[PDB]
DNA sequence: AATGGTAGGGGAGGG
DNA sequence: CCCTCCCCTAC
């Protein structure tokens, strides 16, 4: 039928999770077992500026687990949101959600293992 | 306009003359113009009512 | 000149039979004939401004395949393979359409060399040149071919995407709007048509010598029968591909065969870049202005990326994979296979001139003891005070005026605290010594028999005074011409073109860019007029008018030839109308295809014969009626397009650009107005209505300059004017590629529609930095970058033909890179081992050593001119108001034309050419470099400034208490820095600084602007906010830049707070004009999924059209309506109250609670939020006919000879605002009436335009006298003055 | 029948 | 309380 524009975006994130599956087959060099599967079962979305920075991140992100999320349509479907930077209004709007910051996620692979998000929370 | 016209409500004629000339006149009076047409589309004021 | 000029305005291409001056013959077959060959008909205009029928002959379309052969043919394997795959695709083709001979849908087939440009291609490449008959099929042929459907593999389609127009244009050098150059071209029948008068009248001495000069009529003028004349112009002209010398002047390079550039051996790349310049150079030169010039910087670059390391290990890894075992080191030199025998094939561009026709000093004291110097200066203290720890200047921050509003309560927002105190003297702090306050305790004890004196000082005798003393002889232009239609609808119905007749037309043809200067008025009215009617009727519409020609008809037949005939004479080039949809143009072509049974579209046309099917997307977009010959346009849709008004109605388009105001009269007024046996005051009035009209439609075109700005597009870009406003931006870049793309034997790819949708995703995305919600007093230092992707593809060498492949996955076999799968040479990298560039997302791009790409040619030349545009508007200050924003909207459209070449890319919808990977690596190397230059800005210590928002390019820094002076210097130093650290092209400027500056959300911001130094008055600057959005009210939009206004100039909450209780009670009381309530948003009725989903615009829509069904909004057209108060629970979508029927409903009241929460609550809060304070509590903070509590006459106290004078004070000031109101409505329907006495005092009261604040006053005052409050006075005076 | 992308925010109706 | 559709703006 017509492309329209609803179906360009959810045509656009399939093309993003098979470029992912396509690159995370390609990267085999990862231990099975160790940091391969540490954000497993999780989303992350990577919002505004981080230090690491993205297309970066989400290499690390990819290969050692879970999916990558570009756009935020559903808050349902996100475990984990990575923001360095929030405003008032959006930290209200995004009360009780687990931000935390982009550290995390470099942290977690240097030690190998999943590390809980209540040490490095972005509130204080 | 600096020329005063005539109107009844059928048509509109331009009017000459100098005694029409030395007369104040406001919009929404009647007078019975006399006189004889000129050369263009203008009547001349010879007498007024 | 020596050669025959003809700017080409139109161009339209149709099929004809073959004659003598078309080729009958093709080189594949020769054998076989053409049943039918394109001809391409050219409207265009002399320089004596006399208009001319340009027919081109010759003109073929075609596309290149990939070629099955090899190089080592004989010249004449190749020919028979020629003809057969011709034979093939032919008879596939037309058994696809439902040997022989008579071709009719393929003309030829050859094999021509090209470089393919969708990739890194070096050596030669074969193609084959598929020479098409029918244009109007090529996108059929192309997707056939893609599909494999006439060859059994799916051979991939080269350069189809282009149009036929414009591939004609670029392999001619032809440029839209823009003379033509031939050397001889063949005369038709008649050397000057007269239809009825034109060959008399347009008569003139230079086309007499122009025709003796280049005709001799015996040669070129061609014989009647054969070739009779199909245009409606004065003089037909038939012209051939060799006649036309506008080639032959291109530069055709051919260093892309091999490494010529890297080996050494062997700006102005657009050519129509230079008359711009010229232009430019000439406008600025009138002004006494100094040269061009423009000092470069050395830059101090390295630039690694973020994964340089591994990009470089994956690279080594595919050099190893994709590398010769030993052998001979590949070199720049022998890479190539020399004595390949390549000479025999053609170029694209040498290969054009075959199958043509080719024709035939004060003491201290007596003792005295003087302590120690102090310790500081008066330099010196606000750097030590500054390196202690504390801001160098401490910015007020928002206090109260009075401590009343403080509230005792804590101010904070989504957990941060907030300190707001007041200047007031109850609230200050007393003054402490070492750190100690210091009060009393005990009580008082005062005396007896005590002074005391005032302590405020009294205002001074200079204040109290000063205050009492203030109080060419060259076509080089577009005939233009404009239409207008009056209609006498039956009751209040509308104009319908099914049941109502045109009665009066008005014409008005541009006199400015009008030549011949032939005997017209310029000016003219047709009125139909039976003999049956009332009699001495032409004689008083004469008179009335005196000036302008009146031509009266007997019927609306013959009223409309007329018509189409002086359209004939004048032949203008544009045919006008504020809204030729519904009316004007659109309405007489419904009448005359309705009920007169006459196609008025052809007669109009310029071609009398040869003329299809309705364009939805010309009707949604602009210009949805299409005439042969003539363009066009929706005049308002091209207002709505340039300015960003909020009604885009005419008489409120005219009040807001040439600040004119018109009265708007329904259209039974008008009606009623233009019957028989009325007074001439009527008649004066309608038809001063319609020219006010169409002269100030003909101004508003004239002052927003869309003629000149558009045809300068056209003559820069090079397609005609046509598709300067009708196709998008992808026309132009395509263009703008093939142009340049065409001087290098360039191929270009076409991929399909199949192929764009499994591209690859768009994964990196450019850099939006979350901002801090807060107040920033002190300065804000923001910094964008210019032209930042141009200047990253003129630097990083980012374009089709440079690219190498994704880092990873290289193999010698097969590679995918955006839309097409490639093969890479056997050693390309290991000789490319250091002219390579590799992208932040991993994608490899020759070095500009190696490859200099077109794209970077292009946008260094639009820069260019973008630049020196830039410099002239700044080199002007003042001088010339209108000079400054025409400057200022060449600039804008020179960079709309740079972003719509880097959006060529990422495509991925509606994209012809697009490329994933190419755009991905653009946007990622931006990001880099913003990130690269925040960290260069954070790294520095001489300035502790923190970016706390960042755009794609933008960069906002923070400067607290840096006075705002040193700030200057402080930004230029940074601006330097930045530029240096990057490369060549890229250049960051300092643009303003935002001294008060709220930062609220990503893309919203309003602040105060600073431009330069020497500015004294800031500039109020506002983004994304609700007072530059049109979804709302321009109440609310007020009230928002007042209270931002007073915030920042007098941080004083507690003014805003009285201010923002004074407009809650003017709206809760109804004292409000009643015009700044009203929503502007557009509808589009036909992109609703439901009606449940409709917008509050479309159920006043629907509900106007259940009434009347001609009132249709046109596509994205603004409605207006307004929200009346309502049951509660009531829906907002149920009431949308329209302003026709609000102001005439007896008994609707506004919802002022409604507006006042949901219009003010949310964004005021969201605007003070950031401060520590909510605007709610503000907000809820706020039978007798006078003010005792409770009370016949409804009056407790009597006090007759005061509630009698407050009466007749309010009758008095009501009456007296009713008369002014009624005096300035008789002044402004003097413009139409031309009469001040009566008969005009009726015309005034009948005006209802919506767009004037006068009318909504009016209602009101009349409103206010008719209440019942009115009456209930009227009785209470009558009661008191009873005795 | 033609359409250059990216992102972000807010308001109304239905859960 | 969160999702979806419509409107609008900034790059
Ligand atoms: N409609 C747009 C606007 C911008 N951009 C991209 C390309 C631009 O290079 C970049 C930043 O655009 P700006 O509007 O900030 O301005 P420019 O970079 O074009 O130049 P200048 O700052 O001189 O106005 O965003 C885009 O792709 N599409
Ligand atoms: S309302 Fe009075 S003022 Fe406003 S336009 Fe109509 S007439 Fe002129
Ligand atoms: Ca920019």
């Amino acid at each position: 039928t017509v492309y329209t524009r609803e179906a360009y975006f959810h045509e656009k994130a399939h093309g993003q999770t098979l470029q992912d599956q396509i690159l995370k087959d390609q990267y085999k060099d990862q231990i099975s077992s160790q940091s391969s599967k540490i954000f497993k079962n999780c989303v992350i979305y990577i919002n505004g500026y981080t230090k690491p920075g993205r297309l970066q991140l989400h290499e690390m992100i990819v290969l050692h687990g879970g999916k990558f999320l570009h756009y935020l349509s559903s808050k349902k479907t996100v475990t984990h949101i990575v923001a360095s930077n929030l405003p008032l209004k959006k930290r209200i709007e995004f009360a009780n959600y687990k931000v935390v910051s982009p550290d995390w996620i470099v942290d977690s692979v240097k030690e190998a293992r999943l590390l809980p998000w209540q040490n490095y929370s972005l509130t204080s | 306009s600096d020329e005063i016209m005539l109107e009844d409500e059928s048509g509109r004629v331009l009017l000459v003359g100098d005694f029409i000339r030395s007369t104040p006149f406001i919009t929404g009076v009647v007078v019975g113009i006399l006189g004889m047409e000129a050369e263009a589309g203008t009547f001349q004021v010879l007498d007024i009512c | 000149s020596d050669y025959f000029r003809i700017q080409l305005n139109n161009q339209d291409y149709y099929m004809s039979k073959p004659t003598f001056l078309d080729p009958s013959h093709g080189e594949s077959l020769p054998l076989n004939q053409f049943s039918q060959v394109p001809n391409i008909r050219v409207f265009g205009a002399l320089p004596t401004g006399h208009q001319v029928l340009c027919h081109v002959h010759g003109i073929l379309p075609y596309m290149f395949i990939k070629y099955d052969g090899q190089i080592t043919d004989t010249s004449t394997l190749r020919h028979q393979r020629c003809a057969q795959v011709h034979k093939t695709l032919e008879v596939k083709i037309r058994a696809s359409f439902k040997k022989l001979g008579n071709l009719n849908f393929v003309a030829d087939v050859s094999v021509v060399k090209g470089i393919p440009f969708y990739g890194y291609h070096v050596g030669w490449n074969l193609f084959y040149k598929i020479s098409l008959l029918n244009p109007s099929c090529l996108s059929r042929i192309s997707e056939l071919i893609r599909d494999g459907k006439i060859f059994g593999k799916k051979f991939e389609i080269y350069e189809s995407h282009i149009p036929y127009l414009l591939q004609w244009t670029a392999d001619f050098n032809l440029f839209g709007c823009s003379w033509i150059n031939v050397d001889r071209c063949y005369f038709r029948s008649p050397v000057l048509n007269s239809i009825l008068d034109i060959d008399k009248l347009t008569i003139n001495d230079d086309l007499q010598l122009l025709l003796d000069r280049f005709c001799d009529f015996k040669c070129n003028v061609l014989s009647r029968r054969d070739f009779p004349r199909v245009g409606n112009g004065l003089i037909e002209i038939d012209i051939l591909p060799q006649f036309i010398k506008n080639r032959e002047k291109l530069q055709h390079r051919d260093i892309h065969h091999d490494f010529l550039e890297k080996l050494g051996d062997i700006k102005p790349y657009v050519s129509s870049a230079r008359d711009m310049i010229n232009e430019l150079t000439m406008q600025r030169e009138e002004l006494s202005l100094k040269e061009y010039k423009e000092p470069p910087e050395t830059k101090r670059h390295v630039h690694q990326w973020q994964s340089s390391g591994e990009f470089e290990a994956f690279y080594k890894k595919a050099q190893h994979k994709t590398s010769t075992f030993d052998g001979q080191i590949p070199n720049f030199e022998n890479f190539i296979d020399k004595n390949q025998k390549f000479s025999a094939i053609n170029t694209p561009y040498e290969a054009l001139p075959q199958l043509w026709p080719r024709l035939p000093g004060l003491r201290y004291g007596k003792r005295a003891f003087v302590y120690g110097e102090p310790p500081f200066g008066y330099q010196d203290i606000l750097n030590k005070l500054e390196d202690e720890g504390f801001p160098k200047i401490d910015y007020k921050d928002p206090f109260f005026s009075n401590p009343v509003d403080l509230e005792n309560k804590p101010y904070a927002y989504a957990g941060k605290r907030f300190e707001i105190s007041s200047t007031h003297v109850s609230t200050r702090i007393p003054v402490q010594f070492g750190g100690e306050t210091v009060s009393v305790y005990n009580k008082p004890t005062f005396d007896m028999f005590s002074s005391w004196k005032y302590a405020l000082k009294p205002p001074t005798y200079d204040a109290v005074q000063k205050w009492y003393n203030k109080v060419s002889s060259v076509h080089d232009s577009l005939t233009h011409l404009t239409l207008e239609i009056h209609a006498n609808t039956r009751s209040d119905k509308i104009p319908d073109p099914a049941i109502d007749e045109v009665s009066m037309i008005i014409w008005c043809l541009e006199e400015e860019t009008f030549p011949l200067d032939l005997d017209i008025a310029y000016e003219g009215i047709m009125i139909v007029h039976k003999a049956s009617e009332d009699s001495t009727f032409p004689t008083k519409i004469q008179h009335c008018i005196n000036e302008i020609p009146v031509m009266f008809y007997e019927s609306e037949f013959e009223m409309f030839e007329a018509l189409t005939d002086l359209v004939l004479l004048l032949d203008p080039d544009i045919l006008s109308g504020f809204e030729i949809h519904n009316f004007s143009w659109g309405y007489i072509i419904e009448r005359c295809q309705k009920i007169h049974q006459f196609d008025i579209v052809r007669e109009l046309a310029r071609v009398k014969c040869q003329i299809k099917l309705s364009d939805t997307w010309g009707y949604a977009h602009s210009s949805g009626i299409m005439i042969t010959g003539r363009h066009m346009i929706n005049i308002w849709r091209a207002l709505r397009s340039d300015v960003n008004l909020t009604q885009y109605t005419i008489e409120s388009a005219a009040f807001n650009i040439l600040h004119k105001r018109l009265p708007h009269f329904s259209f039974e007024s008008l009606t009623n107005m233009w019957n028989a046996k009325k007074s001439t005051t009527e008649l004066k009035t309608v038809l001063n209505y319609w020219l006010s009209r169409a002269q100030i439609n003909i101004q508003l075109l004239r002052k927003q300059d869309y003629i000149a700005r558009n045809i300068e597009q056209a003559r820069l870009i090079g397609i005609d004017f046509h598709s300067v406003y009708y196709r998008g931006s992808q026309f132009k870049v395509e263009s703008f590629l093939i142009r340049i793309c065409k001087s290098e034997s360039f191929i270009l790819l076409s991929p399909g529609k199949k192929d764009v949708r499994k591209q690859k995703a768009l994964e990196c995305v450019p850099l939006v930095m979350e901002p801090e919600s807060a107040f920033y007093k002190s300065p804000l230092i923001v910094l964008d970058f210019q032209s930042l992707y141009p200047s990253i593809m003129i630097g990083y060498n980012y374009c089709y033909s440079t690219m190498i492949g994704r880092v990873r996955e290289i193999n010698l076999t097969e590679n995918n890179l955006g839309v097409s799968k490639f093969s890479l040479p056997r050693n390309i990298l290991a000789l490319l081992k250091n002219d390579v560039t590799i992208a932040p997302n991993g994608v490899v791009y020759a070095k500009t050593s190696v490859r200099k790409s077109t794209l970077s040619k292009m946008l260094t030349d639009i820069l260019d001119v973008r630049v020196m545009i830039k410099k002239t508007m700044n080199e002007i200050g003042d001088d010339n108001t209108t000079l400054k924003r025409l400057l200022n909207n060449k600039q804008l459209a020179l960079k709309l034309l740079a972003n719509v070449t880097y959006g060529y890319t990422s495509a991925s919808f509606s994209g012809r050419m697009p490329c994933s990977d190419l755009a991905d690596s653009i946007v990622q190397t931006g990001r880099e470099t913003l990130e690269k230059a925040i960290d260069i800005i954070e790294k520095d210590e001489t300035w502790n400034a923190k970016v706390v928002y960042g755009d794609t390019d933008s960069l906002f820094v923070y400067l607290p208490g840096k006075t705002a002076i040193e700030a200057f210097s402080i930004g230029h130093a940074m601006a330097e820095r930045v530029t240096q650290n990057n490369p060549k092209p890229i250049f960051l400027k300092f643009e303003k600084v935002y001294h008060p500056s709220i930062l609220i959300s990503k893309k919203r911001y309003v602040g105060f602007s600073y431009e330069s130094p020497s500015q004294t008055l800031p500039i109020f600057d506002a983004k994304g906010i609700e007072t530059v959005r049109r979804d709302g009210i321009p109440a609310q939009q007020k009230i928002i830049e007042k209270c931002i206004r007073l915030l920042f100039q007098t941080k004083d909450l507690s003014k805003i707070k009285k201010y923002l209780q004074n407009e809650f009670f003017k709206i809760q009381i109804g004292k409000v004009s009643a015009q700044d309530f009203c929503f502007a948003k557009e509808v589009k009725l036909g992109a609703y999924k439901s009606e449940k989903t409709a917008p509050a615009g479309a159920v006043v829509v629907k509900r106007r059209i259940n009434e009347d069904h001609r009132a249709e909004p046109q596509y994205k057209e603004r409605i207006p309506y307004l929200v009346v108060k309502g049951k509660q629970g009531q829906l907002l979508r149920e009431r949308c109250v329209s302003p026709e029927e609000f102001l005439e409903g007896e008994n609707l009241e506004l919802d002022s609670e409604y507006y006042i929460n949901k219009i003010l609550i949310p964004p005021l809060d969201r605007l003070f939020n950031l401060i520590g304070i909510n605007v709610g509590n503000w907000a809820q903070e706020i039978c007798g006919e006078e003010l005792k509590i409770c009370s016949l006459c409804d009056d407790c106290l009597e006090k007759r000879s005061t509630t009698t004078l407050s009466f007749l004070i309010k009758k008095l000031k009501r009456q007296k605002e009713y008369q002014t109101l009624k005096t300035v409505c008789r002044t402004c329907s003097y413009r139409y009436t031309s009469d001040a006495g009566i008969e005009n005092d009726h015309i005034a009261s009948k005006c209802n335009s919506y767009d004037c604040p006068v009318f909504y006053s009016r209602v009101k005052a009349e409103r206010y006298l008719r209440d019942n409050q009115s009456v209930q006075r009227e009785e209470a005076l009558i009661s008191l003055n009873d005795w």
